[PDB]
């Protein structure tokens, strides 16, 4: 059987406009391990995203952190797009600085 | 340091 | 306090796309310190924490040898398990293994672990006695038999009581400025009306290490387990973790709610309220 990913989108440090920071997308609780993750800026895929090495939790589910440097502003929109065998379509989660 | 398996270790 | 070392192996088949991938990572507590990936351009054990870099060439060579050998045997093991479950050659399958030792606050062995899974389900585990096995099903009973025949448990016990603890202790000393430093959570409470008659209180914990933490809301001193929205603890990317807990409260009753925070790094626990 298969487990669908949990997804959280958030910043390394509290967001302040005009200050460099890191945008994180944490995907967890999924199985099997193949997964596609993109960070989006105003709907467009950000190019040079890094991620952690594959590991898993005590329940055997996998987790990964995707991240990239970014500078938050008032109007730019950020999100994380995830696909996995359990999803019929990619799931989009928007960055909300209060979450 | 990881554990070393014996030769021909298999499930 | 208490400390643990774990290695996590993942072996994944991928029919039609080459031979199964084998990945191994090593952790002390919540800090990864090594990785090996059979898919790498030049597969070798690599450092992932500064304090491990001081280990000599013989260490790295020996690690890489172990993981290269495991890459090959785990490919055979995937074949074996496919057969045990009468599965076709068409599907992708995964064996996972996690093993290691737990130390108590005095540095002595608390207990050892060596557990494996197939396709995300318990498959076989070494019992706490470090002498016997628990097999999940009749397929795993076949593995148990082979392992019993080859005296695997005895070997695991020797590693877990010996090298495992010895190396863990060495890493704890070499990385003492971080591995033995607990960073307490930085905390605050936020307030957001969700209507005219209700508002959200969100209790935040940021910048903490290790990941273990307790974050709860109380109303009139009574735990609000069922009404609290609690996100999974998440990595910030700088070694630290983040978490929050939220409760929707009737407007005007905010001061009846308290957030409580327990963390190893806290001189004393915290009680927080919204500060308008």
């Amino acid at each position: 059987i298969q487990r669908t990913p949990k997804i959280q989108v958030y910043s390394r440090h509290p967001a302040e406009n005009g200050k460099s920071n890191f945008l994180n997308c944490y995907v967890s609780g999924f199985h099997p391990s193949d997964i596609e993750v993109d960070l989006l800026k105003n709907g467009e895929r950000i190019e040079k995203v890094e991620h952690s090495d594959l590991s898993f939790s005590k329940d055997w589910s996998f987790y990964l952190l995707y991240y990239t440097e970014f500078t938050p502003t008032e109007k730019d929109e950020y999100a994380c797009r995830v696909n996995h065998v359990t999803l019929s379509q990619p799931k989009i989660v928007k960055w909300d600085r209060d979450m | 340091h990881p554990v070393a398996e014996a030769d021909y270790f298999e499930y | 306090g208490s400390h643990s070392m774990r290695y996590f192996y993942t072996a994944m088949s991928r029919p039609g796309r080459g031979e199964p991938r084998f990945i191994a990572v090593g952790y002390v507590d919540d800090t990864q310190f090594v990785r090996f990936d059979s898919d790498a351009a030049s597969p070798r054990t690599e450092p992932r924490a500064p304090w491990i870099e001081q280990e000599g060439p013989e260490y790295w060579d020996r690690n890489t040898q172990i993981f290269k050998t495991n890459t090959q045997t785990y490919r055979e093991s995937l074949r074996n398990l496919r057969g045990y479950y009468n599965q076709s050659e068409a599907g992708s399958h995964i064996i996972q293994r996690m093993y290691g030792c737990d130390l108590g606050p005095d540095g002595r062995l608390l207990r050892g672990h060596d557990q494996s899974a197939y396709d995300g389900k318990d498959y076989i585990a070494l019992n706490e006695d470090l002498s016997s096995w628990t097999a999940a099903d009749t397929a795993a009973q076949i593995t148990q038999r082979k392992w019993e025949a080859a005296r695997v448990a005895e070997q695991r016990r020797a590693y877990l009581e010996g090298l495992c603890v010895e190396w863990l202790r060495r890493y704890l000393e070499n990385g003492k400025e971080t591995l033995q430093r607990a960073d307490p959570p930085k905390t605050h409470v936020t307030h957001h009306p969700v209507s005219d008659h209700e508002a959200t209180l969100r209790c935040w914990a940021l910048g903490f290490y290790p990941a273990e933490i307790t974050l709860t809301w109380q109303r009139d001193g009574e735990d609000q387990t069922q009404d609290t929205e609690l996100v999974e603890t998440r990595p910030a990317g700088d070694r630290t973790f983040q978490k929050w807990a939220a409760v929707v409260v009737p407007s005007g009753e905010e001061q009846r709610y308290t957030c409580h925070v327990q963390h190893e790094g806290l001189p004393k626990p915290l009680t927080l309220r919204w500060e308008p």
